[PDB]
């Protein structure tokens, strides 16, 4: 077993800039080496092989170097495409290993979320659980604090967040919050309120509505 | 040209047989060396095992003794017998043409293999109605199990401003998911919207309207 | 040119973990492969496995498959055999034995290592006088309840040898064991003469030079 | 009048392991003290044969087999084994009665760039039967579309170069391998030792 | 799992005579590529590692004398020693390495034979030392006698006895090949202070009627 140790773990570039990328050896394993680039949703793609030949169809801006146990991958002329998370594959020695990847993210402007809010619907509060969701829409960075605040008193423990990858337009983010109650619990209440704190927003802002 | 499309993948108990299938296009299977890797959902890349243009089959340490690799040329699909089947076991597992038991030039688009003791749970559909410039609305799919799950607006129609989220495991042990469109202000009831929810693992189709 | 050292005696309590040793020294040792034979008491030869230090390519015998283990380090050429957990069943003698090649006969062999695994504790022998009674008599001495084996019976310290007769240890139903030395003397030197035997017990420390003669 | 083993063992140069010298031995007294009595080979793994035993009796021919691997390739010289190199370069009989002989040669056989003389088969669409020889240069047709002698899509050089460079790790440096096949046929035996 | 069944399993051959020792295969052994059967011979002196003699049926370790003779083919195997010296006194296996597992022979002992030799029987009261400790153990002793074979009974009062009586058999002397036997009688102080007359009664080919000793308390 040898383990290959990519760093960085994550990058941040804005378009048109150079990314390298550094892939570690336990051992030497020559130029026995190949990168792959994996979209979200999407299979990995060969896009060099031998730590310096570049596979067919691949644009001449990304480039393998590297030696026996330090390797590098620069790719330059960065595009809103060309990003993904980038595996290294050695086979210098059986069993073949991977990397943990290095995710490559397309920097952009400063954007504020648009907030939405939204209660449980009738039909599903007729089962005996009732959800409300929260909603930041095309907001960069991707870093967000989502706050459940029911009758001005903090909620923790129902609350799950997910995040979508980058747009391919506009490169936004959006991420959901929902809060799962039961139909007794959430009529123990009245005002559902959703406090969002990101960067792009002065102060946090909140949207509530009451049952 | 070259074409790998791969079946077989699903919802398989623990200890449980399944055979995930492999046509190829554009090769010839029986000449080249072919792999099967894996990817555990959130983690990376891992070689299962690789069959040889001569035959000779090999297989990662994790696999061997349970999984076997195997060819069909009359068919041109290269199989993967799992057989005991563990929780651990559950990836997307990826076919790959191995270009001399070094690198993988070609993948197909990957099938999903999902272990576990659980059942099969269809999911329940519920509207995202729209507040009272731009306006936001959605659907929210909830209690199913296993994934994937597809959303589609007006049959494919909507699809600028959509945004589906990935799936989130709840303390139950079985998934939710949200998906949400940006519509104008206007247009509400002139325009009639539906999410179409489709779970195959659950043979479960809803098309869902949303309207205040 | 090759000759085969092993480990010493092993006394074990069951349930203890075990590792022998088996070294090799001369010209060669690259075409040898170490196999390891068992041989309980008053039994024949057993075949465990067989091993080749350079690649640590190991062939186990079906009856000893998961039982045992057979390691080696090249880096030494020594070969060993490993228990992780010993029974009373494994108590025997272990050699190792060398030939230059698989499918090969096996042409250097260790001198064994001898490994008792019995819950019995170490103990002291007794020893009692076997009296001379009514032209040739027999005297001897009873060496009893003594644990582990290794245990030496001379006559005169070392001198009277001739018509000397050390009996095999018996395992008694008490976990020990119990020796007999007898000799062979004329009937006349009984009075003019003194016969003391000498029974030591290393792994005791135990000494005992007992005199007999005729009650 | 002593069979010539220092040719082999000791020849200045090596083949590469798709083309394997073999030397055939005949009509000479064999002395093999000189082998089993060296402390220079890493690996010396007999089948069915004893080398001490070696200077005892006699053959009908004996084969000299050489080439040079990677020493992770070593294992794959042995009866019953698979592989690169078992499948498509060199393999041995499941019935081989006989000794396999390897060394490392990372001084003889590494330069400061890539020695890329050494050459192993890559691709072969069936297994190699054993003692069988393929020096093919033919490009490997691995699609339905014909190749005509040019490398290019779903037509690859069917041989590989080793990497054989002194900054390497043990497995990846190369070993230098003589293969000793004993022939026993019903024929005047020509092989003895002293 | 080639099995390997060799007879006879003791064999009694005089100084200077022939010792035979047959070796049955449940398979065939001959490597064809070679033509060389894969057995070979061993022998195992009393308290020593077994020693090879006899590799491929016929061919003998360097060292070995000249009057050890292998031979056989197939199944059939058979170990000859021309003459017999006194040196020659062990167990023979035949073992062979035609395919894993490796499996031996049950065993041969050879002893040299000699002539019927009667034992000597004498018996050994408890000593008054270990009577103290509350144990009483009664040896009974044939010193020189051949054959091996020797039938031995306890009887206390004209009683026999089981379960306390334990047996022990030297090597074959080097000289005069006989036998030592000592036969133990273990009681506790109780019951031997119950008792009387301590007999012990042995049977051997050299008596004539069975020999019996005895004493009283
Ligand atoms: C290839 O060359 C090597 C040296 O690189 C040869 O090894 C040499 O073999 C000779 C054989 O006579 C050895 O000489 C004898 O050595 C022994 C000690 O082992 C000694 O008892 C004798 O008096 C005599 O000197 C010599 O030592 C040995 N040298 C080395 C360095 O190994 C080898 O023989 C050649 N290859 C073949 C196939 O013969």
């Amino acid at each position: 077993e040898i383990v290959l140790t990519q760093s960085p773990g994550t990058l941040s570039l804005s378009p048109g800039e150079r990314a390298t990328l550094s892939c570690r050896a336990s051992q030497s394993v020559s130029s026995y080496l190949a990168w792959y680039q994996q979209k979200p949703g999407q299979a990995p793609r060969l896009l060099i092989y031998g730590a310096s030949s570049r596979a067919t169809g691949i644009p001449d801006r990304f480039s393998g170097s590297g030696s026996g146990t330090d390797f590098t991958l620069t790719i330059s002329r960065l595009e809103p495409e060309d990003f993904a998370v980038y595996y290294c594959q050695q086979y210098g020695s059986s069993p073949r290993t991977f990397g943990q990847g290095t995710k490559l993210e397309i920097k952009r402007t400063v954007a504020a979320p648009s907030v939405f809010i939204f209660p449980p619907s009738d039909e599903q509060l007729k089962s005996g659980t009732a959800s409300v969701v929260c909603l930041l829409n095309n907001f960069y960075p991707r870093e967000a604090k989502v706050q459940w605040k029911v009758d001005n008193a903090l909620q923790s423990g129902n609350s799950q967040e997910s995040v979508t990858e980058q747009d391919s337009k506009d490169s936004t983010y959006s991420l959901s919050s929902t809060l799962t109650l039961s139909k007794a619990d959430y009529e123990k209440h009245k005002v559902y309120a959703c406090e969002v704190t990101h960067q792009g927003l002065s102060s946090p802002v909140t949207k509530s509505f009451n049952r | 040209q070259v074409q790998l499309v791969e079946s077989g993948g699903g919802l398989i108990q623990p200890g449980g047989s399944l055979r995930l299938s492999c046509a190829a296009s554009g090769f010839t299977v029986s000449s080249n060396y072919m792999s099967w890797v894996r990817q555990a959902p959130g983690k990376g890349l891992e070689w299962v095992s690789v069959i040889y243009s001569g035959g000779s089959t090999f297989y990662a340490d994790s696999v061997k003794g349970r999984f076997t690799i195997s060819r069909d040329n009359s068919k041109s699909t290269l199989y993967l017998q799992m057989n005991s089947l563990r929780v651990e076991d559950t990836a997307v597992y990826y076919c790959a043409r191995d270009f001399g038991d070094f690198y993988f030039d070609y993948w197909g688009q990957g099938t999903l293999v999902t272990v576990s003791s659980a059942s099969t749970k269809g999911p329940s559909v519920f509207p995202l109605a729209p507040s009272s410039g731009t306006a936001a609305l959605g659907c929210l799919v909830k209690d199913y199990f296993p994934e994937p799950v597809t959303v589609s607006w007006n049959s494919g129609a909507l699809t600028s401003g959509v945004h589906t989220f990935p799936a989130v495991l709840q303390s139950s042990g079985l998934y939710s998911l949200s998906s949400v469109v940006t519509v104008p202000s206007s247009s509400l009831g002139t325009q009639t919207y539906i999410c179409n929810v489709n779970h195959k693992p659950s043979n479960t189709k809803v098309d869902k309207k949303v309207e205040p | 040119q090759m000759q085969l050292v092993q480990s010493g005696t092993e006394v074990k309590k069951p349930g203890e973990s075990l590792k022998i040793s088996c070294k090799g020294s001369g010209y060669g040792f690259i075409t040898y492969w170490i196999g390891w034979v068992r041989q309980m008491p008053g039994k024949g030869l057993e075949w465990m496995g067989i091993i080749y230090p350079g690649d640590s390519e190991t062939r186990y015998s079906p009856s000893f498959q998961g039982q045992v283990t057979i390691s080696a380090d090249k880096s030494i050429n020594t070969a060993y055999l490993q228990w992780s957990s010993l029974k009373a069943s494994d108590t025997a003698i272990y050699y190792c034995a060398g030939g230059s090649g698989i499918f090969t006969p096996m042409d250097v062999w260790g001198q064994g290592t001898t490994v008792a695994v019995s819950s019995a504790s170490t103990k002291g022998p007794s020893v009692f006088p076997l009296a001379p009674s009514s032209g040739t008599a027999a005297l001897g001495c009873l060496v009893k309840d003594y644990f582990p084996e290794p245990v030496t019976v001379s006559w005169n310290s070392g001198a009277l040898t001739s018509g000397v007769h050390t009996f095999p240890a018996v395992l008694q139903s008490s976990g020990l064991y119990s020796l007999s030395s007898v000799v062979t003397v004329p009937s006349s030197s009984l009075g003019t003469q003194t016969y003391i035997c000498n029974v030591n017990h290393k792994p005791s420390n135990t000494k005992v030079d007992k005199k007999v003669e005729p009650k | 009048n002593l069979c010539p083993f220092g040719e082999v063992f000791n020849a200045t140069r090596f083949a590469s392991v798709y083309a394997w010298n073999r030397k055939r031995i005949s009509n000479c007294v064999a002395d093999y003290s000189v082998l089993y009595n060296s402390a220079s080979f890493s690996t010396f793994k007999c089948y069915g044969v004893s080398p001490t035993k070696l200077n005892d009796l006699c053959f009908t021919n004996v084969y000299a087999d050489s080439f040079v691997i990677r020493g992770d390739e070593v294992r794959q010289i042995a009866p019953g084994q698979t592989g690169k190199i078992a499948d498509y370069n060199y393999k041995l009989p499941d019935d081989f009665t006989g000794c396999v002989i390897a060394w490392n040669s990372n001084n003889l056989d590494s330069k400061v760039g890539g020695n890329y003389n050494y050459l192993y088969r890559l691709f072969r669409k069936s297994n190699l039967k054993p003692f069988e020889r393929d020096i093919s240069t033919e490009i490997y047709q691995a699609g339905s579309t014909p190749c005509n002698g040019v490398e290019g899509f779903n037509c690859y050089f069917p041989l590989q170069s080793y990497g054989f460079q002194p900054t390497n790790g043990v497995g990846y440096q190369p070993y230098r391998v003589v293969v000793l096949s004993f022939e026993l046929l019903h024929a005047p035996a020509t092989v003895c030792g002293p």
